[PDB]
This record gives structure tokens, C-alpha cells and sequence, in this order.
């Protein structure tokens, strides 16, 4: 039993063994995306990725990365997958951050997203 | 001895060790031949040898029923095998692959789809 094996493991908060069980999965399966919600929601962002790409879902993938500020991961599955609209995101973000005079995160920011110049 | 509890006993036990060595036809013979044996004394013989033989008999059938082409039939007799596979332990996975394609075959798509998710554990 897959299903039900999932959230045994999530009410245990045995998460080693939602990953395990993730990987042993096939490629396709209608449990995998449930998987990866329940990684997102403990904050696993790694976890959540490779069981979305698994899905074959790189769209959440990249939300995920986006809204656990895992810029570097964002923007580098952007260039894989080819989304390139996570520049507009990160751009919006920092001047928000600059907007609460939070620059160092800004600069924290442009080095995890590689965006060096910035 | 004329003791025919232990009899029945010592034929399952070599049936299932000839069935687990791989020698499915040689374990159907000997088991059918213990089993007439003990019919022939007019003896109640007990439901886990007609088990037993009556899963060997259909996994040898298998091979007839797919030999002369007939898809249903063969599928079906790899279905009865297939919920029994672990008395099949050293083909557990060529024989469950056969079935699959039969199921294929037949028209028994769901049954091979059941049967190749099981494939698909690790």
C-alpha cells in the first residue's frame, strides 16, 4: 500500500521514510505529487524537488524553490526546463527588500542566485 | 505402515522442495503420482496435496495453453499462478513477465496492469 504508507509516515514525522518511499515509486504515479506537497509544507525544498521533477511537474518545482527562497535551485531549473521568469521575480524581491532598507539580504540574495553583478 | 497422515505430509514436503529447486514438471509428476497413489486405497486425501497439485498441474498447463496459441486460456491458468508466485520462488520474475504479455494477449489488460505494478516493486 503506497497511499496510506505516506501519511503513516507524515503523521510519524518519519520523513527519511517519505523520501525512501518516494524514490522507490516509479516514475509516474498519482502519489508523488501528494509526496511532494507534504515536503513543501515540512519544508523539506529538496525532497519536494526531486519528487515534483519526478511528477515531471518543473513548473511547481520552481514555485517551491521560489516560496522556500531557494533562489539558486529557481533559477537554475529555470535554465534547464526554460521558464526564464524567475528573473522578473527575483528583481521584484529585492527591490522590496531594498524598499525595507534590507540591503544585505538583497546582496544575500544575488549571490544565491548567482546574479553576482547585482 | 499404513500410516497415511505422515504419507500425505512427506509428499507435500517433496513436491514443494522439487517446486522450490525449479523442477515444476518433475515435481508434478511425483506429486501426481503419490496423489494416485493414495486414491488408489480409496484414502480422504487432504485438501493441501490437491492444493498443491492442482498448482502445479494448471502452471504446467500454462505451457500447453500458450504452446497452441489459445491466449484466454493460458492467461487464465497465469492468473490462478500468478496469485500463488511465491510458491514459485526461483521463477517469480520470468513467470509474472509471461503473464503480463498473456494478459496482454487475452484482453486481460487489467490483470496485467496489476501484475506489472507488482512487478514494479524494488
Amino acid at each position: 500500500n503506497q497511499e496510506r504508507l505516506a501519511e503513516c509516515y507524515y503523521m510519524l514525522e518519519d520523513y527519511e521514510g517519505l523520501e525512501n518511499l518516494a524514490i522507490s515509486l516509479p516514475e509516474n504515479h498519482k502519489l508523488l505529487p501528494e509526496i511532494a506537497q507534504m515536503f513543501v509544507r515540512v519544508g523539506m525544498c529538496e525532497q519536494a524537488v526531486t519528487a515534483f521533477l519526478k511528477c515531471s511537474q518543473p513548473k511547481a518545482a520552481v514555485d517551491t524553490c521560489v516560496h522556500l527562497n531557494q533562489w539558486n535551485k529557481a533559477v537554475e531549473l529555470a535554465k534547464n526546463h526554460s521558464m526564464k521568469e524567475i528573473g522578473s521575480l527575483l528583481a521584484r524581491y529585492a527591490s522590496h527588500l531594498l524598499e525595507k532598507n534590507k540591503t544585505l539580504d538583497a546582496i544575500e540574495l544575488y549571490r544565491k542566485a548567482n546574479y553576482f553583478f547585482d | 505402515l499404513k500410516q497415511y497422515r505422515e504419507a500425505a505430509q512427506t509428499a507435500i514436503i517433496i513436491a514443494r522442495e522439487e517446486q522450490s529447486a525449479g523442477n515444476y514438471r518433475n515435481a508434478h509428476d511425483v506429486l501426481f503420482s503419490m496423489y494416485a497413489e493414495l486414491k488408489s486405497q480409496k484414502i480422504k486425501i487432504p485438501s493441501e496435496m490437491a492444493t498443491n497439485l492442482m498448482i502445479l498441474h494448471s502452471y504446467i498447463l500454462v505451457k500447453i495453453h500458450v504452446k497452441n496459441g489459445d491466449h484466454m486460456k493460458g492467461a487464465r491458468m497465469l492468473i490462478r499462478v500468478a496469485n500463488n508466485i511465491s510458491k514459485f520462488p526461483s521463477h517469480i520474475v520470468p513467470i509474472l513477465t509471461s503473464t503480463v504479455i498473456e494478459c496482454h494477449r487475452a484482453g486481460l489488460k487489467n490483470s496485467a496492469f496489476s501484475f506489472a505494478a507488482m512487478l514494479m516493486r524494488p
